[PDB]
């Protein structure tokens, strides 16, 4: 199928407590493969998947140099943004950055992205054409103008269309056992009385990969949203994911409801019924 | 791998 | 500035059976800002040997973390996750519901 490589960076100012926190993590699809944490002992980019551990010392030396460069830019950015919004030195603020590339089933470039956020909301993003920028407010228009005048997008587009795709293909090959896999959900349903008039039906999906899944409830075939409770898809901790969805139903009408499971590991979608 | 150029705001 | 309150789920890695070793998970997601305290509790007392994932975030910029510890469930031991965050007036304790 299609695949992605994404890097996630979080920078948090610590007023009166010294240097900002900086955390970088890299993913291929839903699998993490590297990390850097400013507060950890190594001060190096570190492996977090078996298939990246085989990269040699030039890899780890270069990624450590580059992730430190990312850290240094984010440290200056916090001060710049505090100025742009005329904020006091007393409060903590957050910068987040995400960039990466998608490839299709042919492993050819599909799309690239680079998004930046300040205090939890969009600040500036690269447009889908990878040639100019979308500013979220008037302060970010200052950055848009500066980055467009300086042609910043050109080097980034070359990275997203080139380097990013080439190294994603390398990782997919080297980690094929882990990354080129689908684990279909293991499914079941539980029943619990709520009162002498109502019962909870809970549809479960366990041990699946990748994380994308859809659980939906129907009554007599009609989509059901009245009472549907859905939890966020969650990690099991072994490389797979879990999710459930529940409906509260009148006692004795259980057989009218069906739970429908869609996942790329399933040849056909599943339908579960309390019976 | 990471991008090698990271321009400041 | 935006604040987002954490969503908290407490659950085992594998279907739980008394006497079989397993992992106990506390998944905290959808929160902002990133400062958060998460403890796993055994009969009300914090568990020391707890690991956690590297901070990352979702498409809406909200953060998520997994805290986890190796454990062997029993009939009598009660587990919980305690979370503190700026959006919480008091620390929030979510019990591990073994019957879902
Ligand atoms: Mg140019
Ligand atoms: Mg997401």
């Amino acid at each position: 199928g299609s695949h992605s490589m994404r890097y996630f960076f979080t920078s948090v100012s610590r007023p009166g407590r010294g240097e900002p926190r900086f955390i970088a993590v890299g993913y291929v699809d839903d699998t993490q493969f590297v990390r850097f944490d400013s507060d950890a002992a190594s001060q190096r980019m570190e492996p977090r998947a078996p298939w990246i551990e085989q990269e040699g010392p030039e890899y780890w030396d270069g990624e450590t140099r580059k992730v430190k460069a990312h850290s240094q830019t984010h440290r200056v950015d916090l001060g710049t943004l505090r100025g742009y919004y005329n904020q006091s030195e007393a409060g903590s603020h957050t910068v987040q950055r995400m960039y990466g590339c998608d490839v299709g089933s042919d492993w050819r470039f599909l799309r690239g992205y680079h998004q930046y956020a300040y205090d939890g909301k969009d600040y500036i993003a690269l447009k889908e054409d990878l040639r100019s920028w979308t500013a979220a407010d008037m302060a970010a228009q200052t950055t848009k103008h500066k980055w467009e005048a300086a042609h910043v997008a050109e080097q980034l587009r070359a990275y997203l269309e080139g380097t990013c795709v080439e190294w994603l293909r390398r990782y997919l090959e080297n980690g094929k056992e882990t990354l080129q896999r689908t684990d279909a959900p293991k499914t079941h349903m539980t029943h619990h009385a709520v009162s002498d008039h109502e019962a909870t039906l809970r549809c479960w999906a366990l041990s699946f990969y990748p994380a994308e899944i859809t659980l939906t409830w129907q009554r007599d075939g009609e989509d059901q949203t009245q009472d549907t409770e859905l939890v966020e898809t969650r990690p099991a901790g072994d490389g797979t994911f879990q999710k459930w969805a529940a409906v509260v139903v009148p006692s004795g009408q259980e057989q009218r409801y069906t739970c429908h499971v869609q996942h790329e590991g399933l040849p056909k979608p599943l339908t579960l019924r309390w019976e | 791998i990471l991008n090698a150029m990271i321009v400041k705001i | 500035m935006i604040q987002r309150t954490p969503k908290i789920q407490v659950y085992s890695r594998h279907p739980a059976e008394n006497g079989k070793s397993n992992f106990l998970n506390c998944y905290v997601s959808g929160f902002h800002p990133s400062d958060i305290e998460v403890d796993l509790l055994k009969n009300g007392e914090r568990i020391e040997k707890v690991e956690h994932s590297d901070l990352s975030f979702s498409k809406d910029w909200s953060f998520y973390l997994l805290y986890y510890t190796e454990f062997t469930p029993t009939e009598k031991d009660e587990y919980a996750c305690r979370v503190n965050h700026v959006t919480l007036s008091q620390p929030k304790i979510v019990k591990w519901d073994r019957d879902m």
